[PDB]
């Protein structure tokens, strides 16, 4: 306001503490809003008034005044803000000391309230005064207070004052030679922020000055501050000190050499922030230049030299993974484990330095790196016997964490070492010396041991282990109690061994282990993490220690029932009860199943999902093992809750519930009077569904197989066929699902004779009956006749074979299935018919062979072996090009026959290969292609020998042989390269050859007036190129990248179809090996020039344009990738190209397109 | 023939305003024996005089200096 | 006969290039046989003629396609060659009938161009409808399906075929929204199977790959309209609809093990979905809130607390530096979440901070790692409700450091004053340096005591302090050897006669001094307490004294005496020896002066008793701050009632809580109100329990 501010400014000096306080405070809330009304007179009075109160006798008015200036600046004049600084900057020089503290603190407050526009003018006035204040004219804390604000400025607004950078530097350099050690350390922090926000020219001025003065050696008191400086720069700048270091590291080695507690300590920690921030420098020097200095204690300031050396090793191990395998494990553990005692702080960093080494040894997700560690185990154990009985809490904690990591990385490695460790655990565990923080680690470690070892190793030690563990369960503090119970949970699995039988005394501890747990379960009045761990544990105690437990069990079970109703513990008690019910020690549950099952059924609608799956899985294993407790009421409670669970939305929830019903069906055939409502109805909500998985499908077939056997009302056999087929007797994708489902019902209850019969006359009556109906009819026959012996009603064969010639090709393709699948059920009968039919008439040759595939692809291996040589003879005869598929269908049976047994057939193919025909040689190599599998298969060792024999004598043949030979190489290099990685030396010479344009194979076959040139050797080249893409994923280990990038060039100017493939080879190359690419980056960009600049003749069509325009943008898409390269990218032609693309509009309208 | 000799000595003494047998300069009862608007703790100021808080709070109403010095009154301690 | 010879001069040229059989006439002669045939009237039955034979050839191609082989990979390479041929034989007819397009059909807007027709016949007779089309879309989708696992396709085959559908406008239609339909059910299965089949780190490995494939498949052969609606299907299936279930089973783990690797990945991915970034923000808060409320709620962790609190804040900074790409939303989530847990424990966390720094400035030299300590301690201090608890505890621990032994560094104290008076106060420091002013006003009156008395003729350095500013000490009489009670009074009657009209009140608890030690194999000196010195001094008159005869000649209360003789004797086995020896001392215990002088260095410090906080004094120094609060409440209400005359109760509780940081639950506040009503400083009325009035 105008008069209210003419009011406050009078209250602001009314000689009362309370007056001045509230006046400022009210003004401080008004300046922190949008601030209504401050005329150009207020600015010259309010700011004149604030500055006064920075000298008040009351300090609280001083506080409000200082905290006022900040939220005043972002709401006032450009000229007025300058005026403030000039006051504070002169107040730095100061008269009274009170002013020197409050003005310096005020200046910090202002420096924060700067966001980029006006903030430059603010800082420029300050920076000009601080530089003159940093000047050497002797002042203890006038130099200091100025240096303090200087750092607080460059961290926030160091981006501004770019033209003031070389002003600051040339005034901070001669302050490192100050009498006060304090100044030197204060200037380092100031320089810390400078090296960051500045650019090269002034960074170099520092580094060189720093180096040349180090070379000057001059003064000892400075040389130590001058090394401290190279340190803090490595922290702040990081990669900036990357370049200037080959010049640096030698001089600092020449100094940690020199006799001095002080300086040597300051060099090792400088050496740290070189291998901690710039993994470029690679030097083993630092390792050895620590090993010597890691033990400098003669017999007090000396200690710190070790600690700094330990830190470095830890930060050298934390980065390098290639230095671990051989190197570290022999040179460091021999010294780390050695120096495992000393003074607590160095010990702690030494310990830590082995943890980092153990961190590094982790699984990747002669001798392996861990076998060396396996050898090192006994020395560590020996060392840790001494350490684990230590007074210090922190030392012993590093011991347990050491083991905890060790046991996780190399499990079982603490087997022959247990008895010399346990006393150490038991000590720290129960004696008063510890903290909560420590025994909780001692427990965790004990747990981690118990899990990853044979329960046998602990047997003779359960004596000293149980007493304190059980005592820990009863600890006051909640975080210990849970971890103690989580140990107790495994202790029971150590007396149990119900995986493998083992005679061990159990009874002496079931008294103590039981009571301590229920005292924590019957509490209901402590932390909920304990409440749950008590249940998770007591589960395992009941599961295992049942036959030795008193009449406490049935009453405690009731406690599990009451913890089940709880909104918090339920899930924990659900799976705690899942494990009890399924224990081989068949323990009672009859007294809590009565009401338990409904309370369990209830959970199903709580949509917790996690609880849904947990309760289902318990319902399964509760209905199984106690199928005599179940009432008709219990069941009807569960069934009327399941309908929402069966739905395509969630396959796994559904398929767990279905397979629960499968369990129900088999164990209480009475109960299923009920599923005729919603349950069944929604079970077809999964069949018709176009996402029914092969897993969840077979989880449902078993359900039907177990449902029509029970003979429940409504759900008969001939009843359920119409619940599946009804839908498809009216008018997407899986009709199959409805067939192999209807099949399972037939083989269940054999009123099959007629059920199969109505299905045949449904294909004969193709009049009126649609493909939607004739299709499902066939596929179902195949699925029924797969297990049943269908050689009955000839309204079969000659009716299936009628659908071989249906208007709908959908029908033909599933008619082929039907024949093939039907034959499996009686192989001796159909197989010499189908073999016979193939030669018989070519009029059905193709579709018949495709039935033969399904006969190979499904027959008993016991019952197909008799006919193996016959099939082979028939397939050999048929490499006729009557069609081309005719061959590729045979060249897939042959293939799948080779899978069936390879010993006799794999070299048999190599036999026909030796000197075949133009089409028989095509058949043998493609057969061996369909032998190549994704995951390793029991055929592949015998393959890894023969693929040499194939490929080597397959690159030399001709025509459409090389095309296949190169595809078979591709597939091998792509699917399982361990067939090819050790054959690439002999093969690559043959490959690169097929990358050059065959001049003989270009032929002129012009149509009419316009002339046309075709390239026969295009697809052998287009296939050879797709190998060089394939070999770039797994096989770059065995490659001459330079000789490779020769051929990348050919196809950079080759056919449009190929240019594409190599443009994507570049983008991968410029990442997977940026080193070799840049060396040849000259003759990689000009072929990309040609592909870009050449404009299409404006008279041509819609496609002709875009087909070349999508081409243009795969060249740029490829230029972009060559740009992100280890920076030396500005080579002759490339720097030219960067101005060329920023000149052209259209050629910029392509770089714009993608990124 | 002495085993112990006094080499250095660092004594410590606290200066305080001595007034009529420590008596509060307002209610003049004592300084640790209640006051007027009570018939309760010592209240030290910036100037360093001993007062009952009740009686010293009274003197912020009419004036703002201290009943012995003349410096504007503040607060430095609540307890003897 | 120029009329009907040309009508089939070209019908033997178009019939020649469709069967690749060369004729005589060329593009220079035929082009000029149609340029002079096409006039501005007869050209109507030329486009009608060209169509007439273009139908008769293309319509004969469909009868070639309907054969035996069903396998897509062969059938697709067939459509391909048919489209590669057709397309590349029309673009020769357009160059023959070049003068037909320039003139006639350029000016007939209703009739499509020579090429447009060429495609118009292909989308009507070869693809159009029936087996060929739907089994091509079936074939295209099958390669796509196989590419989504191990199998390798012909990437170029899919390129031309989808380009063809792009050139026939059938892409928009028969593919895109039936491709997506199939893509959506594929990642639905993966998104559910893989989630319950692997761990978050490994599931995120996969989703990044999967997304890389689609965004890569989008470029190679798919059409460019489908980007936005394809990628946002995968994200809606692998990330959307699973967010909460990921942070359910993964986030508590990924934070503990500190996987800056898999965290960084989780962020990049959770950025791509709308509700993503905010859901991680939600869960990240309630992890910090959780881990911190375990660090500070339990006292069984007081030993460490601050230290582990510092370690945590650093870990939480490192993650929001590198994983969370310095997101300002998160630093603000955490800063706020840190304040929420730090204060869920009343006063102890503020206190264990003060005791941390006190120990980090004690009797370590590397200030490069010491200033960085105070930095990150300050960085934690700003979160405290009740910063007053720290004020006093540090103030009283400053007393220890200032009078009983020296600080680790000379500058480090003045460096810590400087590092304090921001986010702390200007009055919170004027009391902190009111002590420093006493330190240097004393050593200034020391020279005026030292530069007079020596010519007039035990070395003595007194530090005279202002009783108001300093932790009010408890006095205790001490029977000082009559020679220093001389120097006590050669100085007392020097002080009162310079600093005028004051009292002085000597303290025995803060007195310390140095003793020359003479026994065997060592002349070493000892820095000891004013209590240690009297107990040791009386060993110049014979050896051994019972607890009784020491207590007589030294004059200490058993509260401190039992502690001092605990040191020197049985305490780490030092200089004395108890006859009935143990941990503690009793009424009839004797102490001989031990004549074996072990210590190796010179100037030994046995002054440990004077360094440690007694729980007598500790539980009491917290208690004095609680009492200190409800008096600043009085200093506050009076100041606000002074400025604004009237105020509401709900507008007065909202003023004091704004004015001071410390707890002050409104139940405490109503007591202090009526300790001013019933003393007439302010008045209730206007017939409501909600408004007050000043009256001075
Ligand atoms: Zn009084
Ligand atoms: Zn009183
Ligand atoms: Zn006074």
């Amino acid at each position: 306001a105008s008069y209210h501010i003419s009011n406050l400014l009078e209250k602001m000096t009314s000689s009362d503490k309370d007056f001045r306080f509230m006046a400022t405070n009210d003004l401080m809330t008004e300046l922190q809003k949008d601030s209504i009304k401050l005329d150009d007179d207020s600015e010259r009075k309010v700011v004149k008034m604030i500055l006064k109160l920075l000298e008040d006798k009351n300090g609280e008015v001083q506080n409000l005044a200082v905290k006022c200036l900040g939220p005043l600046v972002s709401k006032v004049k450009e000229y007025q803000v300058e005026t403030i600084v000039d006051t504070l900057c002169t107040n730095m020089l100061s008269d009274k000391e009170q002013l020197r503290d409050i003005s310096s603190i005020g200046l910090k407050t202002v420096i924060g309230e700067l966001p980029s526009a006006l903030a430059a003018n603010v800082c420029k006035k300050i920076t000009g005064r601080l530089t003159s204040a940093i000047a050497k004219q002797e002042d203890v804390s006038v130099q200091l207070e100025a240096l303090d604000i200087m750092a607080d400025m460059l961290s926030r607004q160091g981006g501004l004052l770019v033209n003031f950078h070389p002003s600051i530097l040339t005034c901070l350099l001669p302050q490192l030679t100050s009498p006060r050690l304090a100044v030197r350390k204060r200037t380092i922090i100031a320089l810390g922020h400078l090296v960051m926000s500045c650019g090269n020219i002034v960074f170099v001025d520092l580094i060189e000055h720093l180096l040349s003065e180090l070379s000057k050696n001059d003064s000892m008191s400075t040389t130590r501050t001058y090394i401290q400086c190279i340190a803090a720069i490595s922290r702040q700048a990081g990669h900036r000190i990357g370049e200037y270091l080959e010049k640096i590291i030698p001089l600092v080695v020449k100094f940690c050499n020199v006799d001095d507690d002080e300086l040597r300590e300051y060099c090792i920690q400088a050496f740290e922030s070189f291998v901690r921030r710039c993994p470029k420098e690679v030097y083993p020097h630092v390792s050895t230049i620590i090993n010597i200095c890691l033990k400098y204690l003669t017999y007090d300031m000396s200690w710190k030299v070790r600690r700094a050396a330990a830190k470095c090793l830890d930060a050298v191990v934390s980065t390098r993974h290639e230095m671990l395998p051989e190197f570290y494990k022999t040179v460091s553990p021999a010294l780390i484990s050695r120096f495992k005692e000393r003074e607590e702080n160095v010990k702690a960093d030494v310990f830590h330095a082995y943890l980092s080494l153990l961190k590094q040894t982790r699984p990747v997700q002669g001798e392996t790196p861990l076998t060396m560690l396996q050898s090192q185990v006994p020395n560590i154990v020996k060392a840790l016997h001494k350490q684990m009985k230590e007074k210090s809490v922190k030392t012993r904690q590093c011991c347990f964490n050491m083991l905890t990591e060790l046991v996780n990385v190399l499990p079982g490695a603490l087997t022959q070492h247990i008895p010399v460790l346990v006393p150490g655990i038991i000590f720290s565990l129960n004696d008063k010396s510890s903290s909560s923080n420590l025994k909780i680690d001692a427990l965790s470690c004990l747990y981690v041991i118990l899990c990853n070892h044979s329960p046998q190793v602990f047997h003779p030690h359960v004596q000293a282990l149980v007493p304190p563990v059980v005592a820990c369960v009863g600890d006051p503090f909640y975080k210990i109690t849970s971890e103690a119970l989580l140990v107790t949970q495994q202790l029971v699995k150590v007396i149990r061994p119900l995986d493998q039988p083992s005679s061990f005394d159990a009874t002496p501890y079931i008294k103590d282990l039981f009571t301590c747990t229920i005292k924590r379960l019957k509490a209901a009045d402590i932390d909920q993490e304990v409440k749950e761990r008590a249940i998770s544990c007591m589960g395992q105690i009941i599961c295992n220690l049942g036959d030795n437990l008193g009449s406490d069990l049935p009453n405690t079970l009731q406690i599990f029932l009451e913890r089940l109703k709880n909104e918090i513990t339920r899930l924990t008690t659900v799976k705690a009860l899942t494990l009890i019910a399924g224990s081989p020690l068949k323990i009672d549950l009859r007294p809590v199943l009565g009401e338990g099952v409904p309370i369990l059924a209830s959970f199903l609608r709580k949509n917790q999902r996690a609880l849904k799956l947990g309760t289902l899985s318990a319902l399964d294993i509760l209905i199984k093992n106690y199928s005599d407790s179940l009432t008709a009421a219990m069941i009807d409670a569960v069934l009327d809750e399941l309908p929402p669970l069966i739905s395509e939305s969630d396959m796994h929830v559904s398929q767990m519930a279905i397979s629960f019903l499968t369990t129900l069906a088999k164990v209480y055939p009475s109960s299923l009077s009920k599923i005729s409502g919603s349950i069944l109805n929604e079970l077809i909500g999964l069949v018709r569904s176009p996402l029914l998985q092969g897993g969840a499908l077979s989880a449902m077939l078993d359900f039907f197989q177990a449902l029509v056997v029970t003979g429940t009302n409504n759900l008969g056999y001939m009843d359920l066929l119409r619940m599946l087929t009804g839908p498809v007797y009216s008018q997407k994708q899986s009709y199959y699902s409805i067939a192999k489902c209807v099949a399972a019902l037939t083989r269940a209850c054999p009123k099959e004779g007629p059920a199969v019969v109505g299905q045949f006359i449904q294909d004969v009556k193709n009049s009126r009956s649609t493909d939607s109906i004739r299709l499902l009819a066939l596929l179902s026959l195949g699925e029924v006749g797969h297990h049943i012996d269908l050689s009955g009603q000839l309204e079969l064969k000659s009716v299936i074979l009628e659908a071989f010639s249906s208007p709908s090709e959908e029908v033909k393709s599933a008619a082929s299935y039907a024949l093939g699948s039907i034959s499996v059920g009686n192989l001796p009968e159909y197989l010499p018919f189908v073999l016979q039919e193939i030669t018989s008439q070519p009029k059905r040759q193709y579709l018949l062979l495709h039935s033969l595939k399904e006969i190979i692809s499904s027959a008993s291996v016991v019952g197909l072996k008799p006919y193996v040589e016959n099939i082979w003879a028939l397939l050999l005869k048929h490499c006729e090009c009557a069609e081309e598929g005719t061959r590729n269908v045979v060249v897939e049976c042959l293939g799948k026959l080779t899978l069936i047994d390879p010993e006799t057939l794999l070299p048999r193919l190599k036999g026909y290969l030796i000197s075949g025909s133009s089409y028989a040689r095509s058949s043998v190599v493609t057969a061996v292609k369909f032998t190549i599998s994704d995951h390793p298969q029991p055929i592949d060792p015998l393959l890894k020998n023969c693929i040499g024999d194939f490929l080597k004598t397959l690159e030399d043949p001709d025509l459409n042989v090389r095309r296949v030979a190169l595809v078979t190489f591709n597939s091998a290099a792509h699917n399982k390269p361990s067939l090819i990685r050790d054959l690439l030396d002999t093969v690559l010479p043959h490959l690169y050859n097929e990358t050059k344009v065959r001049k003989e194979l270009i032929r002129e076959v012009e149509m009419g007036p316009f002339k046309h040139t075709v390239d026969d050797g295009l697809d052998i080249r287009k296939a050879a190129f797709e190998c060089m893409y394939t070999l770039l994923d797994s096989c770059l280990d065995r490659l001459d990248i330079f000789e490779f990038l020769n051929h990348v060039e050919d196809g950079l100017k080759d056919h449009y179809d190929i240019k594409m493939l190599t443009f994507l080879m570049l983008v991968r190359l410029s990442t997977l090996c940026p080193s070799a690419v840049l060396q040849r980056l000259d003759r990689l960009v000009e072929p990309l020039r040609a592909t870009c600049t050449t404009k299409v003749k404006a008279n041509s069509v819609k496609q002709e344009f875009e087909k070349q325009d999508e081409l243009k943008r795969s060249a740029m898409r490829a230029v972009a990738a060559l740009l992100t390269i280890p920076e030396a990218e500005k080579s002759p032609l490339m720097s030219e190209f960067q101005s060329q693309i920023s000149s052209n509009p259209e050629l910029a309208a392509i770089f714009e397109s993608i990124q | 023939k002495k085993r112990f000799e006094v080499k250095k000595w660092n004594a410590v003494a606290l200066w305080a305003w001595d007034i009529v047998v420590d008596n509060c300069a307002i209610c003049r009862n004592h300084i640790m024996d209640l006051c007027i608007e009570c018939q309760c703790t010592v209240a030290w100021g910036v100037c360093n005089h001993a007062f009952h808080f009740h009686c010293i709070s009274r003197w912020l109403k009419t004036r703002q200096v201290c009943p012995l010095d003349n410096r504007e009154w503040e607060f430095q301690k609540y307890g003897h | 006969n120029y009329t009907d010879e040309t009508w089939q001069k070209l019908k033997e040229a178009v019939e020649a290039i469709q069967n690749s059989t060369s004729i005589k006439y060329n593009l220079e002669e035929l082009y000029q046989a149609v340029e002079n045939l096409c006039s501005y009237k007869i050209s109507a039955n030329l486009y009608k003629q060209l169509r007439q034979i273009c139908e008769d050839h293309i319509k004969a191609q469909i009868h070639q396609f309907r054969e035996d082989s069903l396998d897509s990979v062969l059938f697709l390479k067939k459509i391909d060659r048919c489209w590669q041929n057709h397309c590349r034989q029309m673009i020769m007819i357009r160059s023959i009938f070049l003068f037909l397009d320039r003139t006639y059909v350029l000016q007939n807007s209703m009739l499509p161009s020579i090429w447009d027709m060429g495609l118009e016949l292909f989308r009507a007779h070869i693809i159009s409808d029936q087996k060929v089309q739907n089994k091509t879309i079936d074939g295209i989708l099958l390669l796509i399906e196989r590419e989504r696992n191990g199998e390798a396709i012909d990437r170029s085959l899919l390129r031309s075929l989808l380009s063809m559908l792009s050139d026939l406008q059938i892409y928009q239609d028969s593919f895109e929204q039936r491709f997506l339909e199939e893509t959506n059910r594929l990642y639905a299965a993966e998104g559910q199977k893989l989630m319950q089949e692997r761990e978050v780190p490994e599931y995120l490995h996969h989703v990044n790959k999967r997304l890389e494939e689609e965004a890569d498949r989008l470029i190679t052969y798919l059409d460019q309209t489908t980007q936005k609606s394809l990628i946002a299907t995968v994200e809606k299936q692998l990330l959307g609809e699973h967010l909460t279930a990921i942070l359910q089973k993964g986030l508590n783990n990924l934070l503990d093990e500190n996987r800056i690797q898999d965290l960084s990945l989780l962020y990049q991915l959770f950025s791509r979905v709308r509700g993503g970034v905010q859901v991680l923000l939600q869960q990240w808060i309630e992890y910090i809130k959780a881990f911190g409320s375990t660090i500070v709620i339990n006292p069984e962790k007081d030993k460490t607390m601050v230290q582990e609190l510092l370690d945590f804040k650093d870990k939480v900074d490192h993650i929001i530096d590198i994983c969370f790409l310095k997101n300002e939303k998160f630093i603000n989530a955490m800063k706020e979440a840190f304040e929420t847990f730090i204060n869920k424990r009343p006063n102890k966390p503020a206190e264990l901070i003060a005791k941390y720094v006190d120990s980090k400035l004690r009797a370590e030299a590397t200030d490069e790692e010491l200033e960085k300590m105070l930095d990150k301690i300050m960085i934690i201090f700003r979160f405290i409700y009740g910063k007053d608890v720290f004020e006093a505890f540090y103030k009283k621990d400053l007393a220890k450091r200032l009078l009983v032994g020296k600080s680790a560094s000379v500058d480090a104290e003045k460096s810590m004053l400087s590092k304090l008076k921001h986010e702390c106060g200007a009055a919170f420091t004027s009391k902190l340096e009111g002590m420093f002013k006493d330190m240097e006003l004393s050593k200034d009156i020391m020279i005026q005591f030292k530069q007079y008395m020596q010519n007039q003729n035990i070395e003595l350095t007194v530090n005279i302090l202002t009783m108001g500013y300093w932790p009010t000490y408890v006095p205790m009489e001490v029977h000082l050897p009559p020679e220093m009670v001389k120097l006590q009074e050669i100085f007392k009657t020097f002080y009162l006669g310079k600093h005028s009209g004051r009292k002085l009140q000597w303290q025995s608890t803060l007195g310390h001094c140095v003793l020359k030690a003479e026994f065997k194999e060592g002349k070493k000196e000892l820095q000891v307490s004013l209590f240690q010195t009297l107990v040791l001094l009386m060993f110049n008159e014979g050896e051994e004294f019972s607890l009784e005869e020491i207590k007589q000649a030294t004059g200490i209360e058993d509260g401190e005496l039992r502690r001092t003789l605990q040191s020197l004797a049985c305490g780490k086995a030092r200089v004395l020896a108890k006859n009935p020896k143990g941990k503690d001392i009793e009424d009839g215990d004797k102490f001989i002066c031990n004549d074996d002088f072990k210590h190796k260095l010179f100037r030994i410090k046995i002054n440990q008793i004077q360094m440690k906080e007694t729980v007598e004094e500790q539980a009491s120094t917290t208690e004095r701050v609680f009492q200190d609060r409800q008096y600043q409440i009085d200093a506050a209400i009076v100041r606000i009632m002074k400025m604004r005359k009237t105020l509401s109760h709900n507008l007065l509780v909202s003023e004091v809580y704004n004015q001071l940081k410390f707890p002050v639950k409104p139940a405490d506040l109503k007591k202090r109100i009526e300790s001013l009503i019933d003393r007439d400083y302010m008045e209730r009325d206007k017939e409501n329990p909600n408004q007050y009035n000043y009256i001075a």
